[PDB]
RNA sequence: GAGUCCCAUAACCUUUGUACCCCAGAGUGAGAAA
RNA sequence: GCGAUGAUCUUGACCCAUCCUAUAGGGGGGUGGGUACAAAUGGCAGUCUGACAAGU
């Protein structure tokens, strides 16, 4: 998909799959495209991971629009089943938002990976 | 509720029981983005210095800002068609703004506002080939820039020496992070002012507009051929 | 001693800048780029303007944003090509396609700056506001359609289409009741027996 | 402008004041919105019509943003028809369900 | 000798004057997608819709005779048809706008012949009222009273109106 | 899991404008003008 | 050269003027307030929850 614009690679995709694993471990992420847009609407989500594998990709790429309108980071990993196993349900997951509280036990790596996303915009 | 004029006719202060900044209307009826209309009869549109970037530069102010109500304005700019409405509201029907954006995700809303506002000329090629949009423009009297993709100075340099006239004026919102993160504000800003005066645009003023948005200054410059 | 090509509103404007084929390219700002001075230097020669139609606008858009292959551009090319004179070319990407023709094509950016600043005063004779109106018309007409997809599947019309549905149903119910009352004054029975509006 | 919407909103894009008042008093929300007048949720019978209202909202969001943000789609309704067959066999396999015993 | 024609005749024509104003405004905002410039130059509803039925697509280009027959201002509209260009096309199904504008034309031409009908009907039913106060105020009076006999049996002080 | 159809096509209120009138009002009943 | 075929009739608050005591107040210049209608990217006004279900 040439229209899946920010797509990761091995190091940063491994880091974001690790941090989404720890976020699902303490259970403060949201799983699903419309739930990701709900979090984008109510401003809760720290950033968005999406899957540059969905058929067609326009089921997913609407939330980039309001995501950059609300200036949130948003990344593509190249496999929906990979980040589904990352988020810890048994289903192919198309998008996942990661919420925010400041008492979080993964706060510093969340901030590190979101600066890593913003380094490629 | 009383209207105060700035140095530039087109930017006013609606102050009174609430105090804020407004512009004129080149289109009556309604706020095209969802702000309040001050009524005096005469209508006045708020524009938020957060959701705009030139508006907070008016909250910075200038000895001579090159937007005047006869001064033809070019707007390379960010792709959103938000602030070009108020550049139109400043310039009135005698001047004209040419807004040039490439990514057509706000190109459609730009076309939508510019249909009901004949003050705006929408150019929908890239911001890097004025040789390609020659025939839709002639000898603009000012340029404004809000491009974030990192060859800001070189590409507004090419636009400013192709279309902006002699002894005209440039006004740029120079970003820090969108060209160079990890290096500080005044460093990358003085680097940009260095390459501008290398391109013989005489700089006049930079200021960071801090509480409205973080670490993006505006620089302004006289042009010298 | 030169002719220059510049596309202005829908056209190819050959402007005659009476100076040398090399010195007008060379000095070009010590040539006193003033209104009367460059107006007397760059005099009006030709303006191959096709029409104000959108098809001529499409020919102009293909000649501008891509290399010059317009038939109107060829017709303007067969209007001063008899001496291999200095025909100042405008675009830099449509320069090899300009050179692919039997002509003598040629800071020239600055003479185009001067030509552009003294075009709407006198050089076609046309109006400042009319040139800006034709330019904004061109931009709203065919620049957005040649970059973007279309506007044939535009969706803003369907809102007033369905508003016409709802208001036509409401208004037609009121007309039905008024006709049933008026002809019921001649026939008070049949509105009970055929309640259908259009059958009434 | 409705392509950038969650499918929950497209489940409830008509029953606005009923939804908001059933929030306001601590009461129970509606389940249809405007979508109740669709043929599939008409064909469903019970509260599984609310369930198929949810799944039709989801597949409508899918098909809706497909033909909204597509740039070259075939004007044919292919994945719309595919999702229609999906919700149709979903509907039959939930109308096979009956909570009363046999 | 029957005012039951006249009361619902006037209560019919004021309502249809309202909705032909509504439908002419809808024709205006629909044809703004084809002529966003014509709406300020030709403001009149009936002549507007009658020339919208005339010029379908922006292809006038040659004459002024038929445009003035629908009407100089014609010539300005003719030039602005090629200079405006803030306009879409939608020509393959603009024929519904062509049928709709002539539908407003047929409605507004049913009006004024209904108005001629009740001018005759107030000249025949209440001729003293039509001669003294006019047909419009006469029909409004007997409607606002309820009927002719009720208006008559009203006393002279309760002929108050708004 | 989860109250649409009480009409969000909305209902009310405000603002904009528009042709408007600014008097008692099951109006009072015999005076005005010199 | 009047009128039961209808005479008459109590006006929401004040800024320079025409009148009564070189400049200052009280009795046809200036004006608020409200009544019968169309529009709003005006306000009320906020766009449900999110992994289990079913059968053997």
């Amino acid at each position: 998909n040439p229209k899946a614009f920010p797509l990761a690679d091995a190091a940063l995709t491994q880091q974001i799959l690790d941090v989404v694993q720890q976020a699902a471990n303490l259970r403060q992420l949201k799983k699903g495209a419309n739930e990701a847009t709900k979090t984008l609407n109510r401003g809760i989500s720290e950033f968005i991971i999406m899957a540059a594998d969905c058929e067609p990709i326009e089921i997913l790429l609407h939330l980039p629009l309001l995501c950059e309108d609300k200036n949130v980071p948003y990344v593509f990993v190249p496999s929906r089943v990979a980040l589904g196993r990352a988020c810890g349900v048994s289903r192919p997951v198309i998008a996942a938002s990661i919420t925010t509280n400041d008492a979080s036990a993964i706060k510093t790596q969340i901030y590190a990976v979101k600066d890593k996303i913003e380094t490629l915009l | 509720v009383v209207i105060e004029p700035h140095r530039h006719a087109g930017v006013y202060i609606a102050r009174g029981k609430e105090d804020l900044l407004v512009t004129k209307n080149m289109a009556p009826g309604e706020s095209v983005y969802g702000e309040k209309r001050i009524s005096v009869k005469v209508e006045y549109r708020v524009w938020n210095p957060f959701r705009s970037k030139l508006a907070a530069g008016i909250m910075g102010g200038l000895d001579e800002l090159f937007i005047a109500p006869g001064k033809k304005v070019l707007y390379l700019g960010a792709a959103s068609g938000t602030s070009v409405s108020h550049v139109s509201d400043v310039v009135g029907p005698e001047g004209v703004v040419y807004a040039v954006e490439f990514s057509h995700r706000p190109g459609r809303e730009l076309i939508s506002m510019a249909k009901k506002r004949p003050n705006i000329i929408p150019i929908i090629e890239d911001a890097r080939h004025p040789q390609k949009y020659r025939m839709l423009i002639g000898m603009v009297d000012c340029v404004f820039a809000d491009v974030a993709q990192p060859d800001q100075a070189r590409i507004i340099a090419l636009n400013s020496h192709m279309f902006l006239k002699d002894q005209g004026g440039v006004v740029i919102s120079i970003k820090a992070n969108c060209i160079d993160s990890t290096v500080d504000a005044e460093t990358v800003f003085a680097r940009e002012v260095q390459k501008l005066r290398e391109e013989r645009i005489k700089p006049l003023e930079q200021l960071t507009l801090e509480p409205y948005e973080r670490d993006h200054c505006i620089v302004v410059g006289r042009y010298m051929r | 001693y030169v002719l220059t090509e510049t596309s202005a509103g829908y056209a190819l404007l050959k402007a005659s800048d009476k100076k040398i084929y090399k010195s007008s390219s060379l000095i070009q700002d010590l040539d006193s780029s003033d209104k009367v001075l460059k107006e007397f230097k760059i005099a009006a020669f030709s303006k191959f303007n096709s029409a104000a139609n959108a098809l001529e606008e499409a020919n102009s858009i293909i000649e501008g944003k891509v290399s010059s292959q317009l038939e109107k551009l060829l017709e303007e090319i067969k209007k001063d090509k008899k001496s291999t004179l200095i025909v100042s070319e405008t675009k830099l990407a449509n320069a090899i396609n300009k050179l692919g023709l039997n002509f003598n094509v040629v800071v020239t950016l600055d003479i185009y700056r001067a030509i552009k600043e003294y075009l709407p005063e006198l050089l076609p004779g046309m109006s400042d506001n009319d040139l800006s109106k034709m330019s904004l018309g061109l931009a709203h007409s065919i620049g957005r359609h040649k970059l973007k997809f279309s506007a044939d599947k535009v969706d803003v019309m369907i809102i007033q289409a369905i508003a016409l549905l709802d208001d036509l149903d409401k208004e037609l119910n009121t007309y039905a009741m008024r006709c049933k009352e008026w002809y019921g004054w001649h026939f008070p029975e049949l509105a009970k027996i055929v309640t259908d509006s259009v059958a009434y | 402008s409705l392509a950038k919407s969650p499918a929950s909103t497209i489940q409830i894009l008509g029953a606005e004041k009923a939804l908001f008042r059933a929030l306001k008093t601590k009461h129970d929300t509606p389940k249809y919105g405007l979508l109740y007048h669709a043929s599939l949720v008409g064909q469903a019978t019970g509260k599984n019509k609310g369930k198929i209202a949810r799944v039709l909202a989801a597949k409508a969001a899918v098909s809706l943003r497909y033909d909204a943000l597509a740039e070259d789609r075939d004007d044919s309704g292919d994945i719309g028809l595919e999702s229609r067959a999906k919700v149709e066999n979903r509907l039959s396999q939930l109308e096979g369900r009956d909570l009363r015993t046999t | 000798k029957n005012d039951n024609h006249i009361i619902q005749a006037i209560a019919l024509l004021d309502q249809l004057d309202k909705d032909i104003n509504t439908f002419a405004m809808r024709v205006k905002e629909w044809y703004g997608w084809h002529f966003p410039e014509l709406a300020k130059l030709v403001p009149d509803n009936y002549t507007f819709a009658k020339l919208v039925l005339f010029i379908k697509d922006k292809a006038s280009l040659n004459d002024d005779s038929l445009h003035d027959l629908a009407a100089g201002i014609a010539q300005r509209v003719i030039d602005n048809a090629r200079i405006s260009m803030g306009q879409d096309i939608s020509e393959t199904d603009m024929e519904n706008v062509c049928v709709f504008a002539q539908r407003v034309a047929s409605l507004a031409d049913y009006r004024r012949q209904l108005y001629d009908y009740l001018c005759e009907k107030m000249h025949t039913v209440a001729p003293n009222l039509s001669e003294l106060i006019g047909e419009v105020i006469g029909a409004r009076l007997i409607s606002h009273a309820g009927s002719l006999t009720n208006l008559s049996k009203q006393a002279a002080s309760t002929v108050q109106i708004l």
